[PDB]
Parts: structure tokens; sequence; C-alpha cells
């Protein structure tokens, strides 16, 4: 079907945001039963925007509007285009407008990590590049796990890594990670 | 005869401490974003949609001095305060339609803006003394209503 | 003198009450019937008196009512019931009732003034003001006013509903 | 109605209290017992004296409660359901009470900790404790 259109609605960035997909004239989206990364990563390969970064459910992008085309889907990651793998069903849905699905790519965040106002270089606040934002990250659930892993990241050596930042100051904007 | 002599020695106390231009400002400014039914009944101050025009409003901080110095004056005397209030009372029931619950309501809130600027010397015995005339006022004012 | 049920007690939340004699049709007295249609679309700001608890949780002393809109029938029921799909539904009432909800009720909103209803105020009248006529019509009947400020809509029982039922007990 | 704004003021508030929320609600309860001479009828064995252990220990688990529920923000009715069974089936508590104690520990808290308390945290914390009554006596009959 080449008649079909994909459109991802109210991301803010053309490559982020709701499934939209266009048939019979009318523009409708996918329930997020059964969404796993593989279905993002067909998405973003469909738009050709690149890599999927993440995928969200329950309409976090906002609550959708008109009939909802595939539900209880299941896309094993290879298929080019959403509507050539399997579904169990077309036009049938057991879900409502509470559960359109939303996928977020790569080619637009561009996902940086960077530190501030610290003593040092690779020790103060973290901050991080999402859509050409830079925002902060909440510190509820920081181990000295996730301090391993941003260490390795920026590259500085993870013999000893600590939570918290240092002499730096209440961050700006926004907290994009939590 | 409501009030102990040592329970009337600490209201009138503390009243002498308040500064009357900014209280009645802050109770007035707390009630009308804390409830905002009585926004209608303060539709003549301009603006108020927003909690800092509410407070930065030059007429219902003017309408907090006039509120603050008819406490006052209902401290006076408290068996008088059916006499005292009757004037004000007739103005809030016939005209403005003033639901009593809204004085009770900012009887309520002027004792939290008291705690609120005093800090602990708003001691529970005292703030137990205030709510005995708070209460009183309420009804006084609402007594009118049949 | 008698104290008449609804035949399902558990769908809607509906009973008659039969006086001994009439009482007189004073100024201060006077019964507002039923409506031919339905006003229950949403948008028609109705009228709601009470007789229940005030902001202080106080049995008001005085009659007091506001106006409240009412509000989409599909946004109320996930407010409360989490979905529309009954295998999905979930109790998630903010208030930890769950309100009795089908297809014989609307729910109505708060005011512009961020006002509602709290207890003590069931059985209450969504009346409507037909401008048309001049002539307060019953459009809804209070049956969940434990939403007080919490919750943002009020479940009231359709009049149109029970229009049928309540005739033929009247005449009994 | 907590809105995403008023729900962020709620947390970061009960934030600035601290450990000194146990304190807090203690000295609300003490302060509501002589203020409103009738709430002391719900506490039949009680010792009501100024400063007891039970008064103390009381003001503890009624704090407990709320930071509970401030960290449930999003879901109350689930991190209060034990006790919302309780003050309404068992000890049939009027609703009227209510009001008295939040009033209450809102004085404590403009008391003790003024600077913090703006009038945008004043209402946000007003509309949190008035969540947290209506659903503790939702049940009431
Ligand atoms: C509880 C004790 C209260 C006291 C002692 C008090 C005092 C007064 C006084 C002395 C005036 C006269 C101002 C004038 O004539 O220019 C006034 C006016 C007014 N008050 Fe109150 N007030 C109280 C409560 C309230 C409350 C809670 C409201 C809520 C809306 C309210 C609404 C008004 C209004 C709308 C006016 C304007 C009257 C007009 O424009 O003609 N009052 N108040
Ligand atoms: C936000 C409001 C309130 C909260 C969070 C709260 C919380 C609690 C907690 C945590 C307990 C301990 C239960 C246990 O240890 O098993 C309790 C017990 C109790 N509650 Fe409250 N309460 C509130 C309001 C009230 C009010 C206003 C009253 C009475 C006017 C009341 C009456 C009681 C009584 C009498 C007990 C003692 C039960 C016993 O000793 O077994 N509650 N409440
Ligand atoms: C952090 O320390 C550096 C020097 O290491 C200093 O220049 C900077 O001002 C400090 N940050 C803040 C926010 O004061
Ligand atoms: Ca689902
Ligand atoms: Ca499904
Ligand atoms: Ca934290």
């Amino acid at each position: 079907g080449s008649n079909l259109e994909m459109r991802l609605t109210r991301g803010g960035n053309m490559c982020s945001g709701r499934i939209e997909i266009k048939f019979q004239g009318r523009w409708g989206t996918v329930c997020d039963d059964n969404f796993n990364i593989d279905h993002a990563s067909v998405i973003c390969r469909q738009l050709e925007c690149g890599s999927a970064v993440s995928f969200s459910g329950s309409s976090n992008f906002g609550e959708g509007s008109g009939p909802i085309w595939f539900d209880d889907l299941i896309c094993n990651g290879n298929e080019s285009a959403l509507w050539n793998c399997k579904h169990q069903g077309w036009g049938k849905h057991n879900c409502d407008h509470a559960e359109d699905a939303g996928v977020i790519c790569s080619k637009g965040a561009d996902l940086s990590l960077r530190l501030v106002d610290g003593v040092t270089e690779c020790s103060g606040r973290l901050e991080v590049r999402f859509q050409g934002e830079w925002g902060t990250i909440c510190d509820d659930g920081w181990d000295s796990y996730d301090a391993a892993v941003a260490c390795k990241q920026l590259g500085c050596p993870t013999a000893v890594t600590a939570i918290g930042r240092v002499n730096a100051s209440k961050g700006f904007g926004h907290i994009w990670l939590d | 005869v409501h009030l102990t002599p040592e329970e009337k020695s600490a209201v009138t106390a503390l009243w002498g401490k308040v500064n009357v231009d900014e209280v009645g400002g802050e109770a007035l400014g707390r009630l009308l974003v804390v409830y905002p039914w009585t926004q209608r009944f303060f539709e003549s101050f301009g603006d108020l949609s927003t909690p800092d025009a509410v407070m930065g409003n030059p007429k219902v901080k003017a309408h907090g001095k006039k509120v603050l110095g008819a406490f006052s004056d209902g401290l006076a005397h408290l068996d008088n305060l059916k006499g005292t209030f009757a004037t004000l009372s007739e103005l809030h029931c016939d005209k403005l339609h003033v639901d009593p619950e809204n004085f009770r309501l900012l009887g309520n809130v002027l004792v939290c803006v008291l705690a609120h600027h005093f800090g602990k010397e708003f001691t529970p015995p005292v703030q137990a003394a205030y709510q005995k005339v708070v209460a009183g006022v309420a009804n006084a004012l609402a007594h009118k209503y049949h | 003198e008698k104290v008449v049920l609804h035949p399902n007690y558990s769908q809607v939340d509906i009973g008659l009450i039969k006086l001994k004699q009439k009482v007189s049709v004073n100024e201060r007295v006077m019964p507002i019937c039923l409506p031919s249609k339905d006003y229950a679309e949403v948008g028609r700001v109705g009228y709601v008196s009470g007789w229940g608890r005030n902001a202080n949780f106080k049995f008001t002393d005085h009659l007091k009512y506001v106006m409240l809109p009412v509000a989409d029938q599909d946004q109320c029921i996930r407010h409360y019931e989490g979905s529309t799909v009954p295998e999905k539904k979930t109790p998630k009432s903010p208030v930890g009732v769950q309100p009795i909800l089908n297809e014989h009720t609307f729910c109505a909103g708060m005011s512009k003034y961020q006002e509602d209803t709290c207890y003590g105020d069931a059985g209450s009248a969504f009346a409507v003001h037909d401008l048309e006529e001049d002539t307060w019509y019953a459009t809804g009947i209070l049956s969940f006013d434990k939403s007080c400020a919490v919750a943002e809509y009020g479940v009231y029982v359709k009049v149109t509903s029970i229009q049928d039922w309540v005739q033929k007990t009247i005449a009994e | 109605v907590l809105s995403p704004a008023d729900k962020t003021n709620v947390k970061a508030a009960w934030g600035k209290v601290g450990a000194h929320a146990g304190e807090y609600g203690a000295e609300a309860l003490e302060r509501m017992f002589l203020s409103f001479p009738t709430t002391k009828t719900y506490f039949p064995h009680f010792d009501l004296s100024h400063g007891s252990a039970q008064v103390k220990g009381h003001g503890k688990k009624v704090a407990d409660a709320l930071t509970n529920a401030v960290a449930h923000v999003d879901d109350m009715p689930n991190a209060l359901s034990a006790l919302s069974d309780l003050h309404a089936h068992k000890l049939r508590v009027d609703p009227v009470n209510f009001k008295l104690l939040s009033h209450c520990l809102l004085v404590t808290l403009a008391a003790h900790l003024p600077a913090e308390f703006t009038p945008a945290v004043h209402a946000s914390l007003d509309k949190f404790l008035a969540s947290v009554s209506t659903v503790l006596t939702s049940k009431y009959r």
C-alpha cells in the first residue's frame, strides 16, 4: 500500500511525536498495546530519520483524535514499514484514545552530555542536550552505578565515581531525564 | 464575659505590634488566591487573575486597611459587637450578599497571616483567644442575616 | 407517609417520597416538573442548590447555589474509571469512592471560580433555565456529591431516563 | 485539583520541612486540642496534657502518613486506604474536625517556617491538605 502516509505529531520536532497514519483519507493512531523498541525502530526507519532512541505510550505526547488503525500488532523490527508487518486485524482495536502511541527518533535530539560550573572539567553539574536545548537530570534515583556509566561516557576515569554536583549553582531550563 | 483578663491582655498587646498598612493587604490577598470565589465581589478592584497582581493591586491593600481597622474597632468592646457591626452587617447582607462563611474564612486566614508575621510569639494559648475573638466577629457580622 | 426506592437501586440512585397531604404552593414552596427533552448537552450551564457541607465541612445554615456546566461524558469516565473499555477499567477515583457511572448519568465540572459540591448535597436538582419558555426544568439529580474540590466532575442522574418510572409511581 | 505546577510546590515545600515533620504534626495536634476543646472527645484514653508522649507519638505517625502521601501524590487513595477505613468506619470522626486539623497544621508550618511560605506555596500546600481530608472522609456515614 503506497497510498498511505506516516507522520509524527506534537513532538516538537519533525522526527519525534505521536504516530499518525493516514488511510482512506483519515488520520489515525496506533494503540500502545505490544509496543516495543522494534516498533519504534521500524517507524523511525520509515521516516528515514535514524535510530529509535525510545518509545512512549499512554499518549504522553497528547490525547489524539481520529480512529485507531493498528492494535495488538507484532513487528519483528526488520520490516521497513509498520503497515507491512503482521497485525491481528485491520481497523480493529480494543483501545481508547488514552492509549495512543508515539516514538522519538535520534536525528533531531543529538543526545549529548556535558558538565557545567564544576571545580574541574569532569566534576560538576550534569546537563543533557536534548532537541537542541540543554537541560538537567533530577537527583531522584541517582546512584553510584549511574555515576560510573556517565563517567565512562564522558571520558574521565571511573576509578572513583560520586553522585552530586560540586560548587555548581541551581540549574536553568528544562529537566529532561529523571 | 467572653474572655479572661489574662487572655485580653495578650490579644491587645499583639495588636500594637501589627503593621496595619501591610497586614490588611496580606490577608485579603491570601483569601483572594486561596479561595478564588471571592474575586466576584471585588471586581471593582481591577485585575485579580494572578497571585502577584492580587498582592500588588493597590485597591485590595486599601480595602485591607478598612477591614483591619473594623477588626480593631470591634475589639473595643465585645458586648457591643452586635451594635458595633450592625451598620456594616447590613451592607454585607442586603447589597453585596456576602455569605457568613466568608467571614469565618477571612478570620481563619487572618490567624494564619498573624502567625506568619510573628512566628514563635504566636503561642497556642494566644491563638486560642484570637480564634474566640474571630468566631464572635464572624457570628456578629452574620447575626444580621435572617 | 411512604418512601419508594427504584427497582434497580444499584444502577439508578433515585427514590421517591410521598407526603401525607399536599403542601400549599406559596412564594417559598413550588414544585419543579420534568422536561420533555434532554438538556444534558455539553455547555448547558445549570444552577445547583445545596444544603450540604461548605469549605469548612460544616453543614450550611443558608441555601447556596452555583452554576456548573455539563461536561463531555468520556473524559469524566476516563477520569474516574480509567478508560471507556470495560476490560481496562480500574478504580482510580481521586477521592477513594467510585461513582456509579452508566448511560443514565451525566457529569458536571467545576464553575469558573473553582466551585463544586461536597458531601450532603445529594438529591439536589441540576436545574436549567429555559429562556425561551422562562421555566426551570430539572435535567439531573445529584448522586455522587463526594467529589468536593479534589475530583473534577460530579455525577448526576438524568431525569428523562427516570421520567417514565416516576409517572407510574405517582399514579399509584 | 492539584495542577502539575501545584504538586511541584508541595513536594518542594514538604522537602524543606525535613526531619522536623514529626514535631510539626505533634504541635498541630496539641494546638488544635486546646483551641477546639470539642475535639478531645474523639480521644477517649489519650493523655491530653501539654508535652505528653502520646501526643508526640501521635504527631510522628500523622506526619509519617502525610510524608508518605507526598511521595505518592499521584495516587493518594491507595496510599491512604487503611487510614481512610479506620478514620471513617471505626471511629466515625466527623468531617468537620479535619478542616480544624488542616488549619492548625498550616498555622504551625507558617509560624515555624515563615520565609518559605510565599502566597504561591500557601495555596499549593492548602490544596494538598484539602485533598487528604477529602480522601479520609469520603466514606463517612
Ligand atoms: C470578616 C470581617 C470583615 C470586615 C470587618 C469587613 C469590613 C468592611 C468595611 C468596613 C467595608 C466598607 C468599605 C467602604 O464602605 O468603602 C467593607 C467593604 C466591602 N467588603 Fe467587607 N469586611 C469583612 C469581610 C468581607 C469579606 C470576607 C468579603 C468577601 C468578598 C467582603 C466584601 C466586601 C466588599 C465587596 C466591599 C465593598 C463594598 C462596596 O463597594 O460598597 N467583606 N468591608
Ligand atoms: C490529615 C489528617 C489526619 C491524619 C494524616 C491522621 C493520621 C492518623 C494516624 C497515622 C493514626 C495512627 C493509627 C495507628 O497507629 O494505627 C491515626 C489515629 C487516630 N486518628 Fe487520625 N489523622 C488525621 C486526622 C484526624 C482527626 C482530625 C481526628 C479527630 C478529630 C482523628 C482521629 C484519630 C484518632 C482518635 C486516632 C487514634 C486511634 C487509636 O488510638 O487507635 N484523626 N490518625
Ligand atoms: C566552580 O569553581 C570554579 C573554579 O574551579 C569557579 O570559577 C566557579 O565560579 C565555581 N562555580 C560557581 C557556580 O560558583
Ligand atoms: Ca495498554
Ligand atoms: Ca489490545
Ligand atoms: Ca530527591
